[PDB]
């Protein structure tokens, strides 16, 4: 409810708890209090950001898709009396999904890229914003549409530009971000020979440096596999 | 398929 | 405004919110079906027991998690607070149920298969309105669920054979509440066992419409008595 | 282990 006056602790505690359980929209909104407080985040908040948000959005998406596979199935058929009432909960989903990518890119705008210090957690940010508007371009028709994509494939080109000056290539951040560009690439921006290139740029210059920490192995080599995932099904 | 994004880590 | 749509076209979103597994949705759009007045059928039945059970599922399962941790704490506040708060929602959401029921589903018209069904579900929410209560409240609520489920029972024996799957479901809900809510061991297991000889003996004569879901029923009672013997 | 009661059909 009222979060303003709630301790900054409190609510990273109720977020941890929220995910425990399996609450994910009560946990982002203690994550959008606890962003509201006014102090930058640590790693594991914005682990707790990403999770709690990511979930919402998620199933919204998984619910979108299904509608909307339902409704063109259905216009096809082109029944002189269905599609009404699907076309209309489509909509209301897709109207619920709009505002939570909207909640998220606000907090990026109005609390987290600009007081971002270090390098890494300002690219993370970034990337969450070229994410959002992804999401928001899955669902976005005509005109509105070029300027979503445009403005997912800016966000993406300024994190892209400040991972290859700040963060080594196995970096799971800078490894993630390019994951999530190429498919930008692939399923949203139709370029297909931008997104496999990233892809494979990626995947073969972090694999030339693997051999060198353990505490980011699993991280890092779980998002190669997915760039190699992506790579046999785009080839 | 669809493509494949970046996890919940 | 949900009460603006026409009745198909509450009952047609349920269905397409069941396929997107929005089931707080399809809740909401079985309330409004509800709420226009008509008997439910069978399948119309099966999305608002769904629809809902999805709904307090979610809730109860939440709510374990939370006071399991509450309880090893005990062994700040927060926990206490979150715990709360999710009971809190999870009490609304039953009291919308055993409302509904009260307001529009039960009635002393109507075949004996609905009547013990909306009996049924009025125990299991009270049943699962017990499971949080603490005090005086949970001596009446479980009087509540106790008084729903006996009721239903003595519909069910009366006026259905032993194999119908309403009746099944019915015993094996009154065995867990026995069990786990009245502190009855003996009742849960006398009455699972008697449940499961009588529907095996008439089991021959239950229709293949029916086979599955009965079946799956007696399972669940040998698998109960398994764990409580 | 918690007693099974009936389950979405
Ligand atoms: C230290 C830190 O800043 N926080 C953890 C982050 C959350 C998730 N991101 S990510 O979205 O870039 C991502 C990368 C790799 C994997 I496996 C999942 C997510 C990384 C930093
Ligand atoms: C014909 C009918 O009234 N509708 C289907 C019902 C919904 C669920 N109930 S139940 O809760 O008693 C139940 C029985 C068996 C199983 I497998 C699951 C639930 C049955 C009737
Ligand atoms: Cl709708
Ligand atoms: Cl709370
Ligand atoms: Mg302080
Ligand atoms: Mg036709
Ligand atoms: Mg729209
Ligand atoms: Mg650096
Ligand atoms: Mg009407
Ligand atoms: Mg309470
Ligand atoms: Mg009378």
């Amino acid at each position: 409810g009222a979060m303003g006056s709630m301790e900054r602790a409190s609510l990273i505690q109720k977020a941890k708890l929220a995910e425990q359980a399996e609450r994910y929209e009560d946990m982002a909104a203690f994550m959008k209090g606890a962003v509201e407080k006014g102090e930058e985040l640590s790693c594991e908040e914005r682990n707790l950001l990403s999770v709690a948000y990511k979930n919402v959005v998620g199933g919204q998406r998984a619910a979108w898709r299904v509608l909307s596979s339902i409704e063109q199935k259905s216009n096809e058929e082109g029944s002189e009396e269905k599609g009404p009432e699907v076309r209309e909960y489509r909509e209301k989903v897709e109207t619920e999904l709009q505002g939570v990518c909207d909640t998220v890119l606000g907090l990026l705008d109005s609390h987290l890229i600009k007081e971002a210090g270090d390098a890494e957690s300002r690219v993370f940010y970034l990337k969450m914003k070229g994410d959002y508007y992804r999401y928001l371009a899955e669902v976005a028709t005509g005109d509105d549409k070029k300027r979503i994509i445009d403005s997912a494939r800016s966000a993406y080109q300024e994190a892209m530009d400040i991972s290859k000056k700040e963060m080594p290539p196995t970096n799971p951040i800078r490894l993630g971000l390019a994951l999530n560009f190429s498919v930008f690439h692939y399923e949203i921006a139709n370029s297909p020979e931008e997104a496999i290139s990233l892809a494979k740029t990626t995947f073969d210059e972090a694999m030339a440096d693997l051999h060198t920490s353990e505490d980011s192995y699993k991280d890092s080599t779980l998002i190669m596999q997915l760039l190699r995932d992506n790579l046999t099904l785009w080839t | 398929d669809r493509s494949s994004s970046a996890p919940n880590v």
